[PDB]
RNA sequence: GAGUGUUUAUAGCCCUUGUUGUAAUACGUCCACUGGGGACUGAGGACUGCGGCUUCGUGCCAAGGAUGCUGACAUAAUGGU
RNA sequence: UCUAGUGGGCCAUUUUUGGUAAGCAGAACUGGCGAUGCGGGAUGAACCGAACGUGAGGUUAAGGUGCCGGAAUGUACGCUCA
RNA sequence: GAGAAGCUCAGACGAGUAGGCAGGCGUGGAGGUUUGUGACGAAGCCUUGGGCGUGAGCCUGGGUCGAACAGCCUCUAGUG
RNA sequence: ACUAUGGUUGGAGACAACAUGGGAAUCCGGGGUGCUGUAGGCU
């Protein structure tokens, strides 16, 4: 008895947060979006116009079109053995910037600064990231930190 | 038991021509040695195209050769043009320039017009004699998708391809499914 | 090459003596000396190609462990540690010593040149493959594998995965339990050396 | 193994439950009284029926009424039937209670001189329940979450005041004036 | 009995040839953009091409 | 070329063709030509035999 | 084959805790890897440390100080049966506390069908006084005048000569 | 002959330390350190590709795949049906 | 680009729904049989091991070592008389 | 040189129903070719003999037999 | 607590232990009771 409505099985997906109903913060309408920006789609239940489908909730895409009150987001969805391009017109109330883009920008700026300093001082670059390295030898001391001998505890009910 | 994925294992290229033309076999024999004993990629390209089928070797016109070799930013004044295929004649080109063209075969009209215009026609073996490594040669090929099958290939909803019809005009696939006045459009 | 081998051998002995002396100093002074966590890990696939989940199968393909009794060298970082955690039931891994590394590369040493498995019967093959990384012999190839250097990725990828035989004396009573439980799966620390010795 | 199926606006026509009284004996006892507690815990997951719950409750009450008197026990049933079991007609059929690990079924608080018969009552009623059960001498003071030694130590200071069956305790919050007016014997040391 | 829907083999069938990603192109069609934006960009590109061609010719 | 693989660990000639240092390699060299003391420590011994 | 290891570990120092406490325990494990695994298994019960959030700073095998003298070992253990968790105390006469532990594991497996995973060794002590030795069968071995015949076995095979299929005469005892 | 109740006597146990310890033994690890016993294989088919000895000899070698010395049979033996 | 066959599925682990339950019916994940031979579970489509060109030698997996049956009437500690 | 449609070196791999492709074996007839076979025995048939190929199949020794038959390159089909 | 992965683990089962990993909530206790620009006025 499945139903294929637009907002089917969206009882909790579109719900406002607890003690977060009512007025919508106005900084969302002041955010600036440009073509090529990486944005996150998070549907707001208070706004029904421009509502994207439940599939695109929690999905990250690239802005391709900009209108008066909404934005065009490009998404890739699996339709079997291939990805398909989906162009969703979403109002800015359901659109937020991805903080990963800002982190990427900060990383690039840091890399450029280190590269400029290395060129000026004639030193190495050493800019690529590294995974969690193995631990180096330390010198764990015992003074004022005498080891405490432990033994398994016997079975004693506490009820 | 070994867990190895075999997807691009058997090569899908041609290692020899499908035709039985003895003269084409001789040309393949010459250019096999040329491509193997020279580091020039021109010889390898010629050898690969010698294997190609007729549909993969479209003809090219003398007008197309003249248009490509007479570009402003081309610097192609008196160098040889190479086509692995047939050179046809474009009668719309009333005045043929002087061209040096090497081709697998020429049409009678194209060869006559090239010779009349002060140009020269050479075969692939003659081209190998003149330019063993293909130096200063303009290598071209005909339009592969100019064939009639490619206007039908990829037909489907909203693909704007040519359908397979037995005739032309109304009463032939210009009804429901092809206009908004009849149910839906494409 | 001989001078390089002499320097490598002296470096190995110096490192071993330094570790021993540091441990002795810690024991004498009553403190604790925690040594460096290992950087090189030898991984042997113990499970066949039957009934493998897609994620574990993909990891073993990316680790080039596509056959039972196959061994590879990896550098131990967070990414490889998590991958080995996922494929824990199907592989064993541990810290190999110099004897295990050199015996593997001398007996089962096969390089990948032109996507072909060619035995390392001459230093010319190694020099041709890895000469741009100053690896001209089996000895400095062993040095690069043992001491994880700059071109460890190239040195380890050049070596074809080792095709080990079945262990002499067999495995434990049940093979597909964890090493802690008494099986032959998961981390076994230095016991990988004994396993490789039986499997070589 | 089925999901819980209680009575609601979607499952209305359900047969009535069988156990109506869950407390038997001196319900209005005191915290100072009954310094010993006995619990009948379950060591495995069960699906105890309301029929078994009422039968064991009746058996326990009829055994307790003639060994120490009607005013010596506070037997309480700690299992409530909330799951509806359906049956195709030969569609609710009955009501059962789902019991987890270490859940108490029956609780009796008595004096230290009645511990043997308090254990015996639950031992006799163990035969009326499906599965296995255990009898535990609770370390807490009756129904109070505190321990016996901790409760008497705090009562010596005066931080606990009885109120009917249970009591009220001193907590580190609330108006100071109300706390002083409600706990006169409590010595509020300045620390 | 009919109506035998299942998804046991569908994931394996999809991954047999993998989940293919669409080809990425440098330029996308302007039919997906705003009509006013595309109309103005036509003239802007036309002037840019004219200016570039004039620069190449004169210089 | 290379019709048959010889194990360097078994064939000394191949073990010499590779690894030129093998001839000059030395092992089992004594390094205990001294008093050779003990580094145990009373604290370490007490912790070891604590319980 | 079991061995006794003393294992000392701690939690990885953090911003709030720059000097974590060091915890030591003695564990009877076949190898060091099992010993460290047992250390983390027992530490997770009381402390909030894990293998990822902790590190082992020492592991040392302990040998018997007097392997050539007979001792009495009292072992307190906590084990899980098919019904509940029990605490037992047992006495074993052995020259090595590791051997006493192995004898304890064999005895528990033989009697209560208890596996290694279901047994926790709470404490092992050496009892040098018969006033604290409580098992009568262990105490009967401490009398100065102890004598008994050889336990009833299958007689002496003596080398390969006992591998003959047939025998010319009946055996004698 | 059956029993006290003081600690080496006509014996000796247990726990500390000094010493002649670099005193020894088991265990782990390594040796490009060294001895034997057994089995299967001998693919390739003029030469070409490293180390040592110098006898400076496109000489020798276990170094890019077995040769050498013998014997018995030959209406036997090994093979095929 | 062209085209074949398919469009009755079934078994096992795990998560479950309807049923008293079913070798029942209907869903999700993974591995399989279908199309999978071989060693083991005495016998077997699914279970364990392991995925197969023709052979020699060696070593194993799961499983076993009283005989049938290849392999210790092996070692150590206990329990049990039905 | 090695029927270049050839010669030579090296590495990896090998389950398979429905189904797809390629290379081959066999039969009848047609064109070309083989100083082709044959009444001093063609075809066919029997065979407790031999040989080749992984295989479809092929060659051959010994009997019977009496009048036609085959190899190679192509063509073709009422071809297993 | 719960949970991903494993066993020819235990148990008749329900479930439980163990092994390699991840890791809550309610309660209780300690602390706190808003931060943030431009242009100007006030013994």
């Amino acid at each position: 008895p499945h139903s294929y409505g637009i907002r089917a099985r969206t009882r909790y997906t579109f719900q406002r947060g607890f003690r977060e109903h009512g007025q919508i913060r106005l900084s969302t309408y002041l955010k600036t979006y440009k073509v090529g920006d990486i944005v996150d789609i998070k549907v707001n239940g208070a706004v029904q116009k421009g509502m994207p489908h439940k599939y695109y909730h929690g999905k990250t895409g690239v802005v391709y079109n900009v209108t008066q009150s909404s934005v065009g987001v490009l998404i890739y969805k699996v339709v079997g053995n291939r990805y398909m391009e989906k162009r969703v017109n979403v109002r800015i109330e359901h659109v937020k910037h991805s903080k990963c883009r800002q982190d990427f920008l900060d990383r690039v700026k840091a890399n450029e600064a280190k590269r400029k300093e290395a060129k000026a001082q004639g030193k190495t670059v050493q800019l690529r990231r590294q995974p969690a390295p193995p631990a180096t030898a330390h010198f764990v001391s015992t003074e004022n930190n005498e080891p405490v001998t432990l033994h398994p505890v016997a079975y004693d009910t506490t009820i | 038991g070994i867990d190895i994925e075999r997807h691009h294992v058997r090569k899908s290229q041609r290692s020899k021509p499908a035709s039985e033309n003895v003269y084409l076999k001789l040309l393949v024999k010459l250019y096999r040695f040329l491509a193997r004993r020279t580091d020039s990629r021109f010889n390898k390209a010629i050898l690969k195209r010698l294997f190609q089928s007729k549909t993969n070797r479209p003809p090219i016109s003398i007008s197309k050769i003249a248009a490509l070799t007479s570009r402003k930013s081309a610097s192609l004044e008196g160098k040889t043009t190479v086509i692995v295929g047939t050179v046809t004649d474009d009668e719309r080109l009333l005045t043929v320039p002087k061209l040096s063209v090497a081709a697998l075969r020429f049409t009678k009209s194209a060869r006559a017009r090239i010779l009349k215009a002060g140009g020269e026609v050479l075969t692939l073996d003659q081209l190998a004699l003149r330019a063993p490594t293909g130096s200063n040669t303009v290598l071209l090929r005909g339009k592969k998708h100019a064939r009639e099958a490619y206007r039908h290939f990829g037909f489907g909803p909203h693909k704007h391809k040519a359908p397979y019809v037995r005739s032309e005009g109304r009463k032939f696939e210009r009804a429901r499914g092809r206009r908004k006045s009849r149910a839906f459009k494409v | 090459i001989a001078k390089r081998a002499e320097s490598y051998d002296a470096e190995y002995r110096k490192a071993e003596r330094e570790q021993i002396e540091l441990g002795r100093k810690a024991r004498a002074e009553g403190n604790y000396y925690v040594p460096d966590e290992t950087k090189l890990v030898f991984v042997i696939r113990i499970r066949g190609i039957n009934n493998i989940p897609p994620k574990a199968r993909k990891i073993m393909q990316l680790l080039r462990l596509i056959q039972i009794n196959n061994g590879v060298f990896v550098k131990f970082n967070k990414a490889t540690k998590e991958m080995l955690q996922v494929v824990e039931p199907y592989v064993t891994y541990g810290i190999p010593n110099l004897k295990t590394v050199r015996e593997l590369l001398y007996k089962r040493g096969f390089g990948k040149v032109n996507k072909q498995r060619i035995a390392l019967s001459d230093n010319a093959i190694i020099e041709a493959a890895l000469g741009k990384y100053s690896i001209l012999s089996i000895e400095d190839l062993i040095h690069e594998i043992y001491t994880v250097g700059p071109n460890f990725k190239q040195a380890a990828n050049f070596i074809w995965p080792f095709q080990l035989s079945s262990p002499l004396g067999g495995w434990r009573d049940r093979k597909f339990k964890h090493f802690i439980e008494g099986g032959d799966a998961g981390k076994r620390d230095e016991h990988i050396n004994s396993l490789v010795r039986k499997m070589l | 193994k089925n999901k819980p199926y209680p009575k609601s606006r979607y499952n209305r026509a359900v047969p009535d439950s069988k156990i109506r009284i869950f407390d038997l004996g001196r319900k209005r006892a005191g915290v100072d009284e009954f310094p010993l507690c006995i619990h009948l815990v379950s060591n495995e997951y069960e699906q105890i029926t309301s029929e078994a719950l009422e039968a064991a409750r009746i058996c326990a009450n009829k055994y307790l009424v003639k060994i120490g008197g009607k005013d010596s026990f506070h037997l309480r049933v700690r299992a409530h039937p909330f799951h509806v079991v359906r049956i195709n007609k030969m569609k609710p059929n009955g009501l059962v209670a789902r019991v987890n690990i270490g859940q108490i079924l029956m609780s009796v608080r008595t004096k230290d001189s009645s511990r043997a018969t308090a254990i015996e009552a639950l031992r006799r009623c163990q035969y009326k329940f499906p599965g296995q059960q255990r009898i535990i001498v609770s370390k807490k003071w009756g129904f109070s979450q505190y321990a016996r030694d901790e409760y008497i130590e705090k009562r010596s200071r005066g931080e606990i005041i009885p109120d009917g069956c249970y009591a009220k305790f001193l907590n580190k919050r609330g108006s100071l004036q109300e706390k002083l007016d409600l706990f006169p014997e409590a010595s509020f040391n300045l620390a | 009995k009919s109506k035998n829907h299942t998804n046991h083999n569908q994931n394996k069938k999809a991954h047999r040839n993998g989940i293919k990603r669409p080809q990425k192109h440098r330029y996308d069609s302007l039919k997906y953009r705003d009509a006013k934006f595309r109309r103005n960009q036509k003239f802007a590109n036309r002037g840019t091409v004219e200016a570039i061609r004039q620069a190449k010719a004169s210089a | 070329a290379h019709v048959q693989k010889k194990n360097p660990l078994k064939n000394k000639a191949v073990l010499a063709r590779l690894n030129p240092y093998a001839k000059a390699y030395k092992a089992n060299v004594k390094l205990n030509t001294g008093k050779t003391p003990k580094a145990a420590g009373e604290k370490f011994l007490t912790v070891l035999h604590e319980n | 084959a079991l061995k006794e290891y003393q294992v000392v570990g701690r939690k990885v120092p953090t911003e709030h805790e720059p000097v974590p406490k060091l915890f030591r325990m003695r564990l009877f494990a076949p190898n060091e890897s099992v010993a460290k695994s047992r250390y983390w298994y027992f530490l997770k019960m009381i402390n909030k440390v894990k293998k990822a959030t902790g590190e082992i700073v020492a592991i040392n095998e302990i040998s018997e100080p007097k392997p050539l003298k007979a001792k009495v070992f009292g072992i307190w253990i906590r084990y899980d049966s098919r019904s509940g968790t029990h605490n037992m105390y047992k006495e074993f006469r052995d020259t090595t506390r590791v051997g006493a532990v192995e004898a304890m594991y064999a005895d528990m497996a033989a009697r209560h069908r208890a596996r290694f995973r279901s047994i926790r060794i709470l404490k092992v002590v050496e009892v040098e006084k018969k006033e604290d030795v409580r098992r009568n069968y262990v105490k009967q071995l401490l009398n100065p005048h102890l004598k008994f015949p050889l336990p009833h076995r299958r007689t002496g095979v003596v080398g390969l000569a006992g591998k003959k299929v047939f025998a010319p005469h009946r055996p004698s005892t």
